[PDB]
């Protein structure tokens, strides 16, 4: 396709700036290190207790 | 150095989507927050939403409930505005400006604006300006001075910009706003007035210019009867 | 009589973002952030701005040989990698071997 | 909802003078919530006031706000060719954030009439099929002006189309540009062409025309 | 909560107070309402900012192509490879998976102890010129108008001022 | 040690207490005992027990064969396959020592804190109808059944009730 | 911080105090001066020490050397030692860098438990012989002569001792 890409894989382009990526283990460019996490989830906020 | 950098203008269909980027250069990205207005052609401001993206999760206006989404790249130290809630008056300038000095982690005011980005929603297509002539006469003349122009109708997108005598000519000349037509393209007029004497003995040519379509016309206008 | 009061309180709000901490699993808290980037547009890009050099039918063999199934091929002066697809065997249609052909891949890649 | 309506919605005044401009709140206003900004054209706004009378940093002094509840005033002390713009009030007591309409103050200027000029459509576009005459005023003030079309006396009512310049840097007046557009089909079943324009430093309505040939 | 406070001793949240992490709601003769304490919440966030782009920022990897080819007598070194990928693989994805879970942990904590500590703030100004009701909340044992009530948002409570009141309507 | 409370202001632990984590001790006048706080236990061992269980299931390694084997001429790769397995033997051993010193700091402090928090609770309660006596001890200024004494582990301990009696002796 | 003492209620720290890390400050008649709590700064040190060694200590790495020669026929493996040195690159970049920051913290606020835990052992002894006048500082309802001082920085105050003239001073302050 007629895009442009930092990181490519072999089943599709990422675009991002986050540290860790599922996508896929073999990949070309400057990359997220390849996990095998499903969720990383960083929490910001507080605990959420509503009324 | 703090500088809120927006994404190039675009033109999309109706009914598609369009995505906004805003690059903040300038200090650590996420602890404030990034305003999304808007700004339809001669008309008020309108806030869109907005986000902080570490103080919690964006805030939006019900007019655009569904239809836009804001997100935030917090390495990129960048704010998206996404919306494809699209139609024909979803054409504006789109604007991403933040507050200051703190605290400015909440929707206040705002003292930094990006330069905007203009978006047009228009199912039209690249097209060439078609450049005629408005003639001076014995109808276009009063007292010492006449008037004369170009007419610059049928083309797409906008913008086009007008000079006369390339560059040489500046006092007395009027470029218009342009307009848009029911068949979806704009037209714009371009005026000068000059001493009806000057007719006949110098030469008056506008020169036209829309880089959109790479189109660069010089039209020489004469005299009639 | 009842004086007048002041509560110290927290924010709490609608979110759904669940966390897992050390001590405790499906933590709800007001907002999170995702670090995982688990989406993919689904498309070969250009990398560096360049495109990559797509080889359909064949593999690098039949290109940089000539295979004549390959004669259709298009060949930019650049490319910033190679693409073959799992079908791609056009390739020494007479017999043999490629002497070190996996290193002269690894050189043509880009 | 807190929305907020600015009076007036242009308010003309020539350099030097005191200009007031006011915004008034659907609901109450969280002690002073209240931001003034001044935009103008082709740029983005600058702030001028927050809280509702603190000054912004580079500022000038002349911009001073106050006012509270529902009732806000923007005061310029002196008017400078630089203060002319358009003026929107913004509150941020409460999402969703809301502007004003905005005020333009534009330049007083003594009552001027434009020059009226007819332009008849091309030869080179009467090739094309359509035909567009251009009616044009010339250096008018106020802004406030109209511009009919008739073709052989009879009034035209929805293929003309204006468009007006901004303020002029040097006479602060304005200019207008309608053009009425016909197919050549019905352009060559007329024979004369007239725009009769209205304005307030006209004494009666002066109308230029043209005969097709 | 490591220090007692949110899910504590201040039992639930306030979906009405919109504007800030910690805040304040007071009831008055003059009105009632939710205030977010600005500064506090700023803090919080430089903090919490610091932390996400910290955790995002460290992590500056080179350019580099993973794939690696090899033949059919190349197995060896394959598997070597493998083995390469399969380390890095298990190692990130557990320092990963750990060092989400410890911060989520020590966030939490910080939003806490912030509570704890406003809360310890203010009734280290009013002393005994209110009583502690619970849940975090103040109950004056004199008259606190809109201006009091600032002072105490701020931190400029004036004891002294209202102290004859107070010692009047404790006794 | 972080809270002061475990080896801090309540000196040391008690054998007799073998139904649980934390608890309490009383003495009135239809007897004295030990009794565990069954809540506050069986929280932080679901929460240690999500510890354990997190720093073990989060590695999932893969079936590998680690061995490798080179001839006389491939020293080369034979040592970058050792610089691998070196490698990854210094991650690991650096890693897991560390995780498991912080960890191990982060439960003495959570249950140091769980300590003083159930002090908290029950001072909360009982404010001036008892003294406190240090070392973790009250002191009721009133006498105290056993319902009393559950009410008061319970947390829906009685002040009001309690509090002319108390005021009495405490004079 | 994150037990609220340093930069906290105690607002800043001590020039003056240069023998210890936590200690006391008094003036009474006799005289006015700094000390050092000295167990509490050495538990402390004991601590830090401690921590030190294990970041550095707990890596235990074997002799190697890094380098690797590959001729140009042999790029791909070239590529897969580098990939070895960067990825090692990338964790312990990582690793070191989010350790120290953890660390830090963790070492700051521990300092900060130890003034509270310090103040409120202090508080503790005192009750009601003195008023907490905000800013760490507590201001004795009695006379609070050398002798007496040292007991409450050795934790041997004895309230009973002074508790009745404490409560002639507090009464007639209280008005």
């Amino acid at each position: 396709h007629d895009c442009n890409t930092t990181c490519q894989t072999p089943k599709g382009a990422i675009n991002t700036s986050l540290p860790f990526q599922n996508i896929h283990p073999i990949t070309i460019g400057k990359c997220p290190k390849y996990v095998k996490s499903t969720k990383l989830r960083l929490a910001t906020g507080l605990r959420n207790i509503p009324s | 150095q703090v500088q809120l950098v927006q994404s190039g203008a675009e033109v999309k269909k109706p009914g598609s989507s369009v995505q906004v980027s805003c690059r903040a250069s300038g200090g650590t990205f996420g602890n404030y927050a990034i305003n999304w207005v808007r700004q339809a052609p001669g008309q008020g401001l309108e806030w869109m939403g907005g986000i902080s993206p570490i103080f919690g999760p964006p805030k939006y206006a019900q007019k655009f409930q569904g239809r836009v989404t804001i997100s935030a790249d917090i390495s990129s130290s960048t704010a998206y505005m996404d919306l494809s809630s699209l139609s024909s008056d979803d054409t504006a300038v789109y604007y991403c400006a933040r507050k200051l000095e703190p605290p400015y982690y909440f929707y206040s005011y705002m003292d930094v604006w990006g330069k905007g980005t203009t978006v047009t929603v228009s199912s039209a297509s690249t097209k060439g300006p078609s450049v005629f002539p408005l003639a001076p006469s014995s109808k276009s003349t009063s007292g010492g001075t006449a008037a004369l122009g170009c007419l610059v109708k049928d083309y797409f997108p906008e913008p086009v910009t007008v000079s006369w005598n390339s560059g040489a000519l500046t006092s007395g000349v009027h470029t218009f706003p342009a307009v848009l037509q029911s068949s979806g393209l704009y037209s714009l007029s371009s005026v000068v007035t000059v001493p009806s004497s000057s007719l006949g003995t110098q030469t008056y040519i506008c020169n036209v210019n829309h880089k959109p379509s790479n189109t660069k016309v010089d039209k020489r206008v004469e005299p009639k009867s | 009589d009842p004086g007048d009061t002041l509560c110290i309180g927290y924010h709490a709000n609608n979110s759904t973002d669940t966390v897992d901490t050390v001590l405790e699993k499906n933590v709800t808290v007001t907002h999170s952030v995702n670090l995982l980037e688990d989406k993919h547009n689904g498309k070969l890009c250009k990398l560096r701005g360049v495109a990559p050099l797509h080889l359909g039918k064949c593999n690098i063999a039949g290109w940089i040989l000539g295979n004549p199934e390959c004669e259709s091929l298009s060949t930019a002066s650049s490319w910033s990698y190679i693409v073959e697809t799992p079908s791609s065997d056009n390739g020494t249609c007479y017999p043999g071997d490629f002497i070190d052909y996996e290193e002269l891949r690894e050189q043509l890649s880009s | 909802e807190i929305v907020l309506t600015q009076s007036p919605g242009t308010l003309s005044l020539s350099p030097g003078e005191r200009a007031t401009l006011s915004c008034r709140a659907s609901q109450s206003v969280s002690s002073s919530y209240l931001a003034w900004y001044q935009q103008k054209p082709g740029q983005a706004p600058r702030l001028l006031i927050y809280g509702a009378s603190s000054r912004a940093t580079g500022i000038p002094d002349r911009f001073s706000g106050s006012g509270s509840g529902t009732d806000f005033t923007l005061t310029i002390t002196r008017l400078e060719p630089e203060d002319f713009a358009v003026y929107y009030c913004q509150q941020y007591v409460s999402t969703p954030l809301t502007f004003g309409g905005g005020t333009k103050v534009e330049i007083k200027r003594t009552v001027a009439a434009p020059s009226v000029f007819i332009f008849p459509p091309s030869d080179e576009q009467l090739k094309s099929g359509t035909a567009s005459v251009v009616c044009l005023l010339n250096n008018f003030y106020p802004r406030e002006a109209k511009v009919q079309w008739k073709v052989d006396n009879a009034l035209q009512s929805g293929n003309s189309q204006e468009s007006v310049t901004e303020q002029d840097s040097k006479d602060s007046t304005y200019s207008l540009s309608s053009t009425l557009t016909l197919s050549k089909a019905d352009y060559e079943k007329h024979k004369v062409y007239a725009c009769e324009v209205t304005h307030q430093g006209l004494s009666s309505p002066v109308t230029k025309s043209f005969n097709r040939g | 909560g490591l220090f007692g406070a949110i899910a504590g001793f201040i039992e639930g949240g306030w979906t009405g107070m919109v504007d800030g992490w910690y805040g304040y709601h007071h009831q008055n003769e003059q009105g009632s309402g939710y205030a977010a304490d600005l500064k506090s919440t700023q803090n919080a966030i430089d903090g919490i900012t610091n932390k996400v782009n910290s955790v995002i920022e460290k992590m500056n990897t080179q350019f580099t192509a993973v794939g690696k080819e090899f033949n059919h007598l190349e197995k060896r070194i394959e598997n070597l490879n493998k083995k390469v990928d399969d380390g890095f693989l298990d190692i990130w994805t557990y320092n990963a998976e750990l060092l989400v879970l410890l911060e989520n942990e020590r966030t939490l904590d910080y939003h806490d102890s912030n509570v704890k500590n406003l809360y310890e703030k203010v009734r280290s100004q009013l002393k005994n010129n209110a009583k502690e009701i619970g849940n975090g909340c103040f109950e004056f044992y004199h008259k606190c108008d809109n201006t009091c009530m600032e002072s105490v948002k701020n931190g400029t409570y004036d004891y002294p001022k209202y102290s004859e009141e107070a010692k009047l309507n404790r006794e």
